[PDB]
């Protein structure tokens, strides 16, 4: 090789060389994501080099968290990276289409045929498919029954499907009250908290926020009904002076002058607070509740406390966002224009002590636009299996109330696409025949991957369902229990159109340009 | 065969069941397995090819 | 009050940090599952400064160890008493920054940095009152420049008028382990005298000269290295965890360290240097250990010290005595020296006096000061980044994680513009 | 000449380890369970026997309490971890019933080896058992049968707290029941919310445990410094700030510019502090408790006005105080104190077990707070006892939420092992088999009682359905001595934790289906 004699400690790929490298490890890849694909699929246990468990079968978290060094694997993974960052759900499948767009042209290029001829097929077979998913699509003007089904069909493939009747009622429930009037939906104004109450399966939606800081003085309130939320950003502790200053004084009774007087600017943020309570109607119970993102001294917490001002400490950078929308005030950055216009209101405010960890709880708002997430798993790795699936279900009503249509589930979509290929396949004319017979294929394995992980038979099932397609017009899928096709759009199976859209793209690029890799070296040492 | 045996054993031994007294079952089993297959079996002719 | 809490952030950063806890509970008596081994208030009064006590007597470490690497954390996970921080303080990370600034900051630094904040704002939960942040971190690291620029910066919008005392450890003149170590120091520093306070200056590779000269080591590791690190380390934070007559914390040294907001590197270094044989045939005075400290065989960094001039002199001592002689002596040498010394200062050495003996050696004094030395090692630095910015060699490695060429030239100015800071009173 | 295999299709591993597959994966996490409930199977009981552990740190942990031994465990096996997690929430919400997962748990994994070998795979075994686990949960409010209701005073609940006692103090259990039962109650909030946080247990080295008692109040480790040690008055003011002044916080520099202003400095801060150490003297306080340190001067007129000084460097001891006597923790120096005084019946010193101590012990308002202070002739004796009253006073929690009690030491077990298998038998599909299995787990639980009492496990497992029979539901184990001869748990007195019992069967099945689904590991390289 070239690469050999000007750098002999550089190794190197040829052309024949170079192309098994790249299909032997998407194999690699394909044979390990595809025992997750879809409810029937296994948990995986992955174990760090601290010990530490992390139980999940998502296709972005098994990529990631696993011992492989390989080039052509970091490619995958940077492809995996994103169909899990813009979209959520879309992960497993991604790989499975890149380990089928190499194993099937492979079969061709060994076969005396150049790469180059079937990556003209890939590109002729996504402008075919991509026409069809068009006309697949169906639009139900985001009905809340609607979005129950698309919520249920992405998290019954990360859960055993008794939480999945409880997570639902929390995904569905969530996204609706954010947003209204055709406004993209902020996903950052749900909170996602990890407790360890009572069990997996009792993660409610709180209707306000869950603050994961409590009360530092203990002569505060605990249970505070009726509340008003006033939302800081002064800090409430001692600061000095930007220019380095000091003291000086000459006898001891001055000293203890100085000392009063350098908290004076400090009690004066504190008397714009206890004046506001007073002009709030104070004759009732009439709670006040402080925020307050930054830090409080205890003088100003043992002020505020024999007033009867619950004050929190050391919020968040979006506290100041979730909740200013929940409590409907303004969240201020200086006492010189106090008044109750920026003043909240929560008819519950109470916190709740699990191991030495206070939690605040906000709740009964009347147009809050932000909720939170009670995660109450009892394990560590628990937690993840939740926080990863509410993500992954979050993403997948968001994609389905902005997009005005649903696309449908399992094997209504993949077998209908490749069958349309075949009937387009002599519309190419020319060399490229064998390219859009390889990209058929391909789109082949989810319901062959979903057949194989339930048990069922791979090429017998593929038989009826494709029979099922040919001599009717429904759009049959795969059922994951009988293995009879079944129709995906009457079940309640239903899938995201962006996510279909971008499988379609995302790796169909990626495998056009992999197929034309020949010279994998390692150089610049 | 024998690993199964040895599966059941080890259930019994869990039990503070002596070896001793599962080996005295063993042998009263095993001499019933010899009278039932001689009760099961066919004479065959030899003769026959 | 006066609660500091420490980010450990780096590959560097974690070695330094690993020992950075085991001299503070020694000193301290704090037993690591049990409550305190204490003695009077001069070791348990300042516990809940750099401590938080947990119901029961548990006492935990006011500590954040962040890295973008699992395999180096996890010697700090469960090794040399790694298992008593928080289990929220073990924030790990799968993509390895590959001594690289861009990568640390634009590929890294933005799906990190808003969970390392979150350790910060719960660490502050438990502080009555916060003094400042300490960011132990290196030059020549990915993660030390990677999360340690852009966490130094993330953290001033959450606290922008408390002080920072950040350490750094500079590349070495006489080895070189990368060529894109002139770029790494050059862009982390660019950053670092915008908006910070404190800055010291640490070279790991010229202590083997010392270790094997002084210390007497043949054969010196990474294990040997930070050894006499952390006795640098707990020097500058023995007042800030002893309570003694010249109270001096950390709001107290941002002043009288720096004359000028912006010429804020130092030099730190401690003394006495002994062997493990030849440390009980030496006694120890007070002229001795303040005499050893001004010359150039007690640095912490490959510098030169008599060619300098000090700004400001700050000294610690270690056991009980008298603090009258440190003065004298002192004032002797910049009558004699006034060349190295500051002309119109009256008062050039600070006193500085505990009643806790160190670990091993029965007296130690540290050295603290800023001076001349950093400028001579800051013109090899931009003399490394005009060479290979100018061919623009391994610019490809920067410019596709999200720099440009017009942002080399503007850290080019103004690292330059301090070498000139340096040299008007030089 | 000998050739070798190399790698197939997915080895990129730079020192991992990979298992797939039911035999690679399932079955030896069902092996390495197995083991934990093989190892805490003797500790399990009254009968039970300790285990000297010795951790990384050298020190010694002598207990029959399987939770704080796997504390100290350092389990390296990843669904082992599961199991030992688990239990540990058994810790966190009722505080008692911890060794109940590793043993009914480590017996569902155990029979689960005996399904997927001999049948139906995990999909089947996970939906066998969660079928009868919520049968299981229907059961467990049909045996209750006596309640914590009637009489919650210190007669009652001294028989109540017997259970959980004699399982880890087995010949203590008569001393430990009337020392807990004289805490518990009298700290009680009437009709509130119980902390478990108020009970203290103040280790003293010296004699056995018969000369174990509980104070009214909270006794300390530390000294006075002064000689006002005998107070009877007990006016008690609380400082979180350290009574030596009042200095600044920027940079604090004293500025002298005439010799009038140096020698009136010295007597002008001498009358600074005298001034607000005689302002606490007029308002009746004897004892003044500090949180930082104390300079000279204060302790100058401390001892002039006959005031007692308490130094407390703990900052939530000192929050502890404030409960004990009623104060409030001032954050200023000492100011005329209105009405945040606190109020004790008797302070005093005295050494008891060559350590001085300090008790604010409460006379006639004798429940704010309680404190148990426990003697013993090792160190490693007290802290298995506080590890058998800390049980106690989370089992006062557990009766605060549900009254309900079920008649322990083996009486519920075979109860909700007859039910489950009358489950099994009226299911016309191939799941009843795990439905069986699930009932024979609560088998093995009365199996350990009689394996550790040295008795036949068989014949003792035996006259349990023998006495069964449709209308008993109460027959327990009699482990007093060998030859068994069953009695009632209702008459001896053997009866704990409803609600103990109705988180335990939820850990313990959910800890073993997290098991069966792992069907792939992919663990990293250990550092
Ligand atoms: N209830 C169901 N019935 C049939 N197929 C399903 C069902 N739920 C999910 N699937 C199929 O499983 C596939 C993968 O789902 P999921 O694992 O959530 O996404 P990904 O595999 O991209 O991570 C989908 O393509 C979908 O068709
Ligand atoms: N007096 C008694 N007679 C018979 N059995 C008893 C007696 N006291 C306790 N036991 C048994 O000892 C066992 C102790 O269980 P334990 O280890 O305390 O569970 P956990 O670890 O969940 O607290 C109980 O299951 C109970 O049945
Ligand atoms: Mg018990």
């Amino acid at each position: 090789a070239a690469v050999k004699t000007l750098n002999p400690k550089a190794e190197v790929a040829r052309a024949q060389a170079a192309l098994a490298v790249n299909i032997s490890a998407a194999r690699g890849l394909q044979d390990v994501l595809r025992t997750n694909l879809g409810p029937k699929g296994t948990m995986k246990m992955l174990v760090s080099g601290a010990g530490d468990i992390k139980l999940t079968k998502d296709g972005n978290v098994l990529l990631h968290e696993m011992q492989i060094q390989h080039p052509t694997a970091s490619l995958i993974a940077k492809v995996a990276t994103a169909q899990d960052d813009i979209t959520g759900d879309g992960t497993t499948s991604n790989v499975l289409i890149i380990g089928e767009l190499l194993k099937q042209a492979d079969l061709y290029i060994s076969e005396g045929l150049h790469p180059r001829i079937i990556t003209e097929g890939f590109e002729a077979a996504k402008e075919k498919a991509l026409q069809f998913l068009e006309e697949v699509k169906v639009s139900r003007e985001m009905d809340r029954e609607t979005l129950i089904d698309v919520a249920r069909t992405s998290l019954r493939t990360k859960v055993h499907a008794e939480l999945a009747d409880v997570l639902t009622e929390a995904v569905v429930d969530s996204i609706l009250a954010i947003k209204k009037q055709d406004e993209p939906i902020d996903l950052f104004m749900i909170e996602i908290m990890e407790m360890k109450h009572k069990s997996e399966t009792d993660t409610s939606l709180i209707r306000g926020l869950v603050l994961d800081h409590g009360a530092r003085h203990p002569d505060m309130k605990k249970r505070v009904e009726d509340a008003y939320i006033l939302t800081c950003n002064v800090s409430l502790e001692y600061e000095k002076t930007e220019v380095n200053s000091g003291f000086f004084y000459k006898s001891a009774e001055e000293r203890e002058k100085l000392v009063k007087a350098e908290r004076k600017f400090i009690e004066d943020r504190v008397k714009k607070i206890i004046e506001l309570k007073r002009k709030v109607c104070g004759d009732s119970d009439k709670g006040f509740v402080v925020i307050n993102q930054k830090g409080i001294d205890p003088f100003s917490l043992d002020a505020l406390s024999k007033e009867g001002i619950v004050a929190l400490r050391r919020a968040k950078r979006r506290n100041m966002e979730r909740l200013t929308l929940a409590c409907g005030g303004v969240a201020l950055n200086s006492f010189d224009d106090l008044s109750p216009d920026c003043l909240g209101h929560a008819g519950l405010v109470y916190e709740y002590t699990l191991g030495e960890e206070k939690f605040t709880f906000i709740e009964k708002c009347n147009n809050p636009r932000s909720v939170t997430l009670l995660i109450k798993g009892p394990n560590k790795h628990t937690l993840t299996q939740i926080k990863d699936a509410v993500r992954d279900g979050l993403r997948a009503v968001k994609n389905a109330i902005d997009d005005g249509c649903v696309v449908p589930g399992a094997g209504a979509v993949e077998v209908a696409m490749a069958e349309a290929l075949i009937k387009h396949k002599p519309s190419v004319k020319g060399r490229a025949q064998l390219g859009v017979q390889a990209f058929a294929d391909a789109l082949l394995i989810i319901p062959k991957v979903l057949a194989q992980n339930s048990g069922f038979d791979l090429q017998e099932t593929l038989v009826k369902i494709q029979a099922e397609h040919s001599e009717s017009g429904q759009l049959v899928g795969v059922d994951l229990n009988t293995g009879e096709p079944m129709v995906a759009a009457e079940v309640g199976v239903w899938d995201n159109y962006c996510v279909k859209k971008q499988l379609l793209h995302s790796c169909t690029v990626i495998a056009t340009n992999i197929l034309l890799v020949d010279e994998i070296m390692r150089a610049g040492m | 065969l024998a690993g199964e045996m040895l599966s059941v054993a080890e259930h019994f031994l869990e039990q503070q069941m002596h070896p001793t007294v599962v080996i005295s079952a063993y042998r009263k089993a095993l001499d019933d397995m010899i009278s039932t297959l001689k009760k099961i079996s066919i004479p065959v002719d030899i003769s026959d090819s | 009050m006066r609660e500091i809490v420490h980010i450990q952030a780096g590959q560097c950063g974690n070695q330094i940090g690993a020992k950075f806890w085991e001299v503070i509970s020694d000193e301290h008596g704090i037993d690591p599952t049990g409550t305190y081994h204490g003695d009077s208030d001069l070791q348990l009064d300042r516990i809940s400064v750099y401590y938080n006590e947990a119901t029961g007597g548990k006492y935990v470490p006011r500590a954040i160890l962040v890295d973008l690497e699992p395999g180096t954390m996890d010697s700090v996970r469960s090794g040399p008493f790694g298992q008593i921080f928080r289990p929220d303080n073990f924030v790990f990370g799968q993509s390895g920054a590959g001594n690289n600034w861009a990568k640390g900051h634009y590929t890294e630094g933005a799906e990190l940095v808003d969970s390392v904040l979150d350790v910060v704002r719960k660490e502050a939960e438990s502080c009555d009152c916060l003094q400042g942040f300490q960011l132990t971190h290196s030059l020549g690291g990915g993660t030390g420049s990677g999360m340690g620029t852009l966490l130094i910066s993330k953290i001033r919008e959450e606290y922008p008028d408390r002080i920072m005392n950040t350490f750094s450890v500079v590349p070495s003149p006489k080895v070189s382990d990368t060529v894109v170590e002139p770029y790494n120091a050059t862009l982390s520093v660019h950053q670092l005298v915008e908006n910070t306070d404190e800055t010291y200056c640490i070279d790991n590779e010229a202590l083997y000269d010392i270790c094997f000269r002084t210390l007497k080591l043949t054969t010196p590791t990474y294990g040997d290295l930070n050894h006499l690190v952390s006795a640098t380390m707990s020097g500058v934070t023995t007042c800030l965890r002893f309570p003694g007559q010249l109270n001096a914390d950390l709001r107290k040294l941002a002043v009288n360290m720096v004359p000028f907001p912006r010429l804020h590197f130092f030099m730190p270094g401690f003394a006495p240097l002994t062997s493990r044989g030849s440390q009980q045939y030496r006694a120890l005075t007070v002229p001795e250990l303040t005499q050893q400290v001004f010359d150039a065989k007690n640095m912490m960094a490959a510098c030169d010290p008599r060619h300098g001039r000090y700004l400001t002199v700050a000294a610690v001592f270690r056991g009980r005595m008298s603090m009258k002689e440190v003065d004298e002596q002192m004032l002797n040498v910049q009558n004699k020296n006034s060349s190295y010394f500051v002309e119109w200062i009256p008062n050039n050495v600070k006193t500085a006096v505990c009643d806790i003996p160190p670990r091993g050696l029965k007296m130690a004094v540290t050295f603290i000061g800023n001076s001349t030395a950093i400028q001579e090692l800051f013109k090899r630095i931009s003399e490394q980044f005009t060479a290979m910015f100018r061919r623009k060699a391994f610019l490809h490695w920067y410019t596709g994680e999200g720099m440009d060429e017009m942002e080399f030239t503007e850290a080019e100015s103004n690292m330059n513009d301090l070498v000139s800071e340096y040299q008007q009173y030089q | 000449h000998v050739p070798k295999a190399p790698g197939f299709a997915q080895m990129l591993k730079e020192g991992a380890k990979h298992f797939s597959g039911l035999e690679e994966a399932v079955y030896r996490n069902i092996q390495a369970c197995k083991e934990l409930a093989q190892t805490t199977r003797t500790a399990y009981g009254p009968n039970g026997m300790n285990k000297m552990v010795i951790n990384h740190l050298e020190k010694l942990f002598v207990t029959n309490d399987a939770a704080t031994i796997l504390r100290e465990l350092e389990v390296q096996h990843p669904a082992a971890k599961m199991i030992v997690m688990a239990s540990h929430m058994q810790e966190q919400e009722v505080g008692d019933g911890t060794n109940f997962v590793l043993v009914f748990a480590g017996a569902l994994l155990e029979l689960a080896e005996e399904l997927l070998r001999i049948g139906l795979s995990v999909s089947e075994v996970i939906e066998g058992y969660e079928i009868a686990c919520r049968k299981a949960h229907e059961i467990l409010p049909n045996l209750v049968c006596c309640s914590a209701k009637n009489l919650r005073d210190i007669d009652e609940v001294s028989s109540l707290l017997r259970t959980s006692i004699m399982s880890k103090q087995y010949g203590n259990e008569v001393f430990l029941a009337k020392l807990i039962a004289q805490a518990c109650v009298s700290i009680f909030p009437d009709s509130g919310h119980f902390n478990v946080d108020n009970i203290r247990v103040c280790k003293i080295l010296g004699s056995g445990i018969s000369s174990s008692s509980v104070l009214h109040g909270m006794v300390f480790k530390k000294e006075t410094e002064g000689d006002v040690t005998s107070v009877k008055d007990a006016k008690i003011a609380v400082y979180s700030c350290p009574f030596d002044g009042m200095i600044t916080e920027t940079k604090g520099t004293v500025l002298i510019k005439t010799a009038e202003e140096l020698m009136n400095f010295s007597k002008g801060e001498e009358n600074l502090m005298d001034a607000q150490v005689k302002a606490i003297a007029d308002t009746g306080a004897n004892v003044v408790v500090t949180g930082g340190k104390v300079a000279d001067m204060a302790l100058h007129y401390a001892n002039k006005y006959n005031i007692m000084l308490v130094r407390l460097n703990s900052k939530w001891d000192l929050r502890r105080l404030c409960k004990t006597v009623g104060a409030t923790a001032l954050p200023r120096l000492t100011p005329p104190v209105l009405e945040e005084m606190g109020h004790c019946d008797s302070v005093y010193l005295s050494e008891v077990g060559d350590t001085q101590v300090v008790v604010f012990k409460h006379e006639k308002e004798d429940g704010a707070i309680s404190t148990i202070v426990l003697r013993g002739s090792t160190d490693n004796l007290m802290d298995d006892i506080e590890r058998a009253v800390d049980d106690g006073v989370n089992t006062f929690k557990v009766l605060t939420r549900d009254k309900r009690l079920v008649p322990g030491g083996g009486a519920t077990e075979i109860e909700l092992a007859k039910q489950i298998t009358s489950y099994g038998e009226t299911c016309p599909g191939l799941e009843q088999y795990a439905i069986k299995k699930f009932a024979e787990a609560f088998e093995a639980i009365p199996r350990a009682l009689a394996e550790n009492s040295g008795v036949k496990a068989n014949e003792v497992i035996s006259k349990l359905y023998a006495v069964h029979q449709e209308g008993n539901k109460n027959v327990g184990l009699d482990i007093e001595a060998e030859v068994p001869a069953v009695k009632d748990m209702l008459e001896a007195g053997i009866l704990d934790t409803y609600l103990g019992k109705y988180w335990a069967i939820k850990l313990a099945t959910n800890a073993a289906v997290t098991v069966l689904r792992v069907d792939q590991i992919i663990m990293a390289k250990p550092a």
